[PDB]
């Protein structure tokens, strides 16, 4: 969308990914499989679910009676009261709808810019150790088991660890 | 070789969504923010029952037409039920004065009282037993409005009525009266002996002095007379003093009142639910979190606000295209 | 060497937007929503002519004021169209009884359809020829109101009278009648000669008694007597009963009536422009499709939102920096 | 502006594109010349065509009629009636005039986040077989034809194919 | 070896802000848009004082209630300053009639001058001098209000009265008169021969006649008499014709008035504060830049948009992250 | 948040610099420091209080009169004054209380997108000049005074004048 991630350079998402709303899908040895990135997810969900919660809590109400206590000589003063109420409701209809698009659209932006900068915090952790294929995925210029992907995503990777080893395959294949 | 994937969320949700740009966008979750559901029935307001009047008007009620149902003793209401053209309004036909603005005083009531304050058997020089119609029958035969009684001339004389009620109770008390105005000089002297004839009514605040109005009309259940009916509010150690030489239409019942609240009276056909809320609608009672609803707008409460539309649903997950 | 660039649309376009964090950006494309445009006419509402009343009032309308123009009754209108301050008002100088309430019931009506219910030559018992005056002038001679009559004695008698119209029509009609209040006594005996007069009308709804007033009041078109008018809407199948002892402006003509909708009386100078709307102001016509507009807030139909603002831009091409 | 394309690191528009909105200028040894996406433009145009819209349609309009039926002893009742419809005028006027304002910068911001997502793309598909001027425009370390623009554009970019070549000419202008 | 970063600003600043998605979010800067703050004085309106009556109703102002004021001259105010409940209103008890909408009409005033139209001197037929009373008491003397006279009946007449004044000053002016309501034809004998009596009122549009209502009361301070009040206005060239026999509460004075605009009337137990603003509260005036408050809902001239929060603080910094 | 660059690959901000909101932190041979990027600076200013003044100014106030004139036999029009009062008063608590909201989200922001283009301004003067630590520091690969340092503020930085040297300096780094 705005920052061309979730229907752009990623091309899809994961049915197979169901513990959250971000995550990373790993392939090695061990074998293959998903995992949801705890932080990104808990602070969009916290952060969606305080935005449903104000637009709900900031509504002021307090008690009203109605309504239609005028005779059949008192229509001027029931016509007031009728350009009063369709008036409001004009008001809260406009407000609630356009209220709804714009938030959406936020949302949806919102989700983007969590993947942009998961991507971000991925890409940055590993560096010249992989290479960016560019489909949102990683290649590995080296062995990673478990503990060394799960700490990709601990955002614990440790580059010097590796270094040589994907300079290596690199300067092996990477022409 | 292996490899690193960040990727999102996905499922079978059909869940659509609109935004500022774009229309029908599936979705991973969603919420609706418009309330549309109501229990269809009448509640309590916080705990205070309403008044149900079934098919007599508020008018019908106070005064004892006797058509409608007999008298309940209930102290208190939070709101006032009546349906769109109750069947019994006036049992004798006529008119009922700043009828709208008592029926608003007494939409919510924190104490009601019936209370006998002129017996019938005290009006020893008239006549207070024929004042009945049969256009008003109690148990099969002919009567008339019960809180309230129809003086006729007896043997061959109305002399003056000169009657006062002190408010000896401690709260203020709604005292109901009316005149009789018949169709020919006739029937007044008739009923009365008096050809021109008045009712006055004096209080700390009321200063009164009705007429009646001696005119041919059209028959409406078989009477061409009408009865016109006036109130007041009789504040504690206050008097209310009547004049008449005829055509009175005295109190018998009164009510005693306190007021600490207001509401209005709603139009429904539902019946009592035993139930509470902060919110009530013709249609039903509304448990009330969300912040718009489309249910109706003549409610009485603490109700959400109401719009036109018939969806109000906001995205919460993510763009979902499989 | 070679070159790829990446970069946007550019133009001669001049269109300025706002921004809540800039002002004067200039763009590419931009659409107002503010509509600002009238085509300075009264035109139909839904293909519905309004009912224009050049120089006459409401009142001067349906009394038929000799000085207003006697044109082509139209039997269907969806709003009316006074002047300001119309010429034509009431002729004989008075009052009109809940004025507003009836030129708000009228302000929109499905059939309107003058009917003769009294005809003038049956008040053989009263003169019905010289209710006429110089403030009611019609072809330069002295007149009255012409759907309404001026009863005055004949000889020197003004016999009681007793007078009932049924309504047979299907419709609802509007009755109006008046009275009158003379200057002093004399005048009093001199026209009606009963010295205590009243007039009585009824209904199955109304219970009405009026009694001249005599008062000393100052000249109004060289006239200090008045004339104060009453109406109402007569039931399909009711009656309405009049007795008179005196000082009785009786119906002539009476009107058919069908109410489906409400509208209001529209202030225009303006003029009728063979043309249809959804939206009229009192400036012109409206061809409605912006949310916003700023014409005149005194407007009738389906119209935009009013506004005070000059300017409502959107941006819908990009930034032309030149 | 927020992705600081648009007015930032491209100074100005073109007047020569004409075909859309966004799009690119080339210029190789068959000549110079533009050609505008096509896509994004569309989206772009269907985007802020439904934003209008919804803006408009989302009004709810009544039939009222309006109204100066209260006589000169009903001037309180008709003070209610203005304080209502003064009421009415200024939440409408605010409203409309801030929403005009919010959705003005979020649509020039759209076109700034459109532009840089495309430039993005480019630059992701280039990587180092082209210098970044930093203008908005690419200096190619190869020969690019006219097919192989059109392979820029079409997101298809074969960056192993000039890998040596661009190499070349890198490390040859590299001193 | 070398280095540049690129960073941010931060501070000691402690104040918080929301967001649609974060709460207590602490910022480097913030402005609140909500005005809470207020003088705790009454002020001028755009340099026009108040009309500040202390403790008088606007009745017992303008009849001159001797308890009230020594005549608070004021040719021109903005709006009126009543308590909430005056302990001076009608000295004599009664009624005010259409006294809301003159209370209204007197709001905003643009000239006012009290003048004298009829001189208690010109009384040559009746006493006008007598007419006082114990429940309105000046310095421990009973008195009367000061701009009307009480007439009684001089020796043991009432001769009918016949008065005109024609307003010949080029402004409306405010004309107030009364009637007695007494309590018995020997109170009504006592104090005007006449058992039968009448007052009308004419205009070139009032068309007025009073008919006392003796009646049996309760009493109100310690008198069961009733005072009932009427005004008008009268335009420039035109007259007012009183005519009575008795029960006629004359008037002496009566006000020139100008009307360019209107206010209401604002209930406050403050006092002038020699103070000018645009926005006034009966808590005290605001200097207005903010465009929401929340200080009171009943506020009189161009204030902010009254609101229920206890703040609208907007981020202008940045986060400022400890 | 939105760009990923105040609470992402920033981690921190800057007590020392005083002179303005986003700037630079220097350590060379010369020593260190801070400072502001004015003109940025001045354009987030110029913003910020043009947002302020629109959310101030677009209120239309005109003169109104409040008001309670009714009688006790008048209440029926006193509760359709009440119910028209506290709906206006219903409208601007929810419109100011979320208007608050959206725009304090959209200003931090606003901070965060400024900072991110700066951090690519300097980004797009040096290139491979530099290193970029993902600090949103960048480790040069040549010598830079402080008449160096301000040309990259300056943003008339020359990399030909470096391009060798860092060449040089760069692959004896590259072991
Ligand atoms: C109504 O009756 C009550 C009780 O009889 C009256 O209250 C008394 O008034 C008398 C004067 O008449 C006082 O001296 C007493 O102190 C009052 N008694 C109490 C305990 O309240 C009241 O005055 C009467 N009201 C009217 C209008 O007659
Ligand atoms: C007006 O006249 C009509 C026509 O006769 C009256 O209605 C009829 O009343 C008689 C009984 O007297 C019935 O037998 C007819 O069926 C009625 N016709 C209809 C259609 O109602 C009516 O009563 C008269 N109205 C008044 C008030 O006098
Ligand atoms: C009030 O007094 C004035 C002065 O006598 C009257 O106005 C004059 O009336 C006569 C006759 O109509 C004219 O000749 C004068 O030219 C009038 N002068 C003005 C300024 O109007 C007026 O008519 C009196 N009011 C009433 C009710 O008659
Ligand atoms: C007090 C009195 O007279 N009541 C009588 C009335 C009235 O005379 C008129 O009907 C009034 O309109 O008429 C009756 O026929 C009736 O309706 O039952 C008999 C009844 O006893
Ligand atoms: C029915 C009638 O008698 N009309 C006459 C009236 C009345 O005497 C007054 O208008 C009543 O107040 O006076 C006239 O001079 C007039 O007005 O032209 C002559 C007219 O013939
Ligand atoms: C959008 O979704 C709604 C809900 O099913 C549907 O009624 C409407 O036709 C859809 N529009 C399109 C073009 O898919
Ligand atoms: C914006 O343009 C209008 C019209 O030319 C002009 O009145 C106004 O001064 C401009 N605003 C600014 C800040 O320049
Ligand atoms: C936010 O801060 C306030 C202090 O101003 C504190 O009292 C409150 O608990 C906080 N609100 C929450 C729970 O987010």
């Amino acid at each position: 969308g705005l920052f061309g991630a979730i229907a752009g350079f990623i091309e899809g998402g994961w049915q197979g990914m169901v513990d959250g709303w971000y995550g990373y899908h790993h392939s090695n040895e061990q074998g293959s499989g998903y995992a949801a990135d705890k932080e990104s997810t808990q602070k969009a969900i916290d952060g969606v679910t305080n935005k449903v919660n104000s637009i709900i809590d900031k509504m002021n109400t307090q008690f009203e009676a109605v309504g239609r206590e005028f005779n059949n000589l008192e229509r001027r003063i029931e016509n007031l009261n009728k350009k009063m109420e369709d008036g409001f409701l004009d008001v809260w209809t406009y407000n609630a709808e356009l209220l709804v698009l714009m938030e959406n659209e936020r949302t949806l932006d919102f989700h983007d810019s969590n993947v942009k900068n998961l991507y971000d915090k991925v890409r940055l952790q590993l560096r010249d150790n992989a290479k960016e294929l560019g489909n949102g995925c990683f290649e590995f210029y080296h062995k990673c088991d478990n503990e060394c992907m799960e700490s990709v995503r601990n955002g614990t990777y440790d580059y010097p660890q590796y270094s040589e080893e994907a300079r290596l395959k690199r300067e092996e294949i990477s022409g | 070789q292996d490899q690193i994937c960040i990727g999102y969320h996905a499922n079978n949700s059909t869940e659509q969504v609109d935004t500022i740009m774009e229309k029908n966008v599936t979705v991973t979750h969603a919420q609706d923010i418009l309330e549309k559901k109501h229990n269809g029935k009448l509640c309590d307001l916080d705990g205070v029952k309403p008044l149900i009047l079934r098919d007599c008007s508020v008018a019908g009620w106070l005064l004892g037409n006797p058509m409608c149902d007999e008298f309940i003793n209930v102290p208190e209401w939070s709101y006032i039920v009546e349906k769109a053209n109750p069947v019994n309004d006036l049992c004798y036909p006529g008119d009922f004065n700043d009828y709208e603005e008592l029926k608003h005083l007494l939409s919510r009531i924190n104490h009601f009282e019936k209370i006998q304050i002129i017996p019938k058997s005290s009006w020893s020089s008239h006549e207070a037993s024929l004042g009945v119609s049969s256009a008003c029958p109690y148990q099969g035969k002919s009567s008339f409005f019960r809180n309230v009684v129809w003086l006729i001339k007896k043997d061959s004389t109305y002399p003056t009525i000169k009657r006062s009620y002190n408010n000896t109770n401690q709260e203020d008390l709604l005292v109901l009266w009316g005149i009789h105005h018949p169709n020919d000089a006739a029937e007044q002297t008739k009923l009365y002996q008096n050809p021109t004839t008045y009712i006055s009514v004096g209080t700390s605040t009321l200063n009164q002095r009705l007429v009646p109005r001696i005119a041919t009309r059209s028959k409406v259940k078989g009477l061409s007379g009408r009865m016109e009916f006036f109130w007041t509010i009789l504040k504690p150690n206050d008097a209310i003093n009547f004049e008449s030489n005829g055509n009175f239409i005295a109190p018998e019942y009164a009510y005693k009142i306190v007021k600490k609240g207001d509401s209005t009276i709603m139009k429904s056909e539902l019946e009592y639910g035993n139930c509470n809320t902060k919110c009530q609608t013709p249609m039903g009672a509304i448990n009330s979190s969300m912040p718009f609803h489309n249910i109706h707008p003549l409610t009485i409460g603490e109700c959400p606000k109401y719009v036109k539309s018939n969806r109000l649903v906001l995205a919460i997950g993510l763009r979902n295209s499989p």
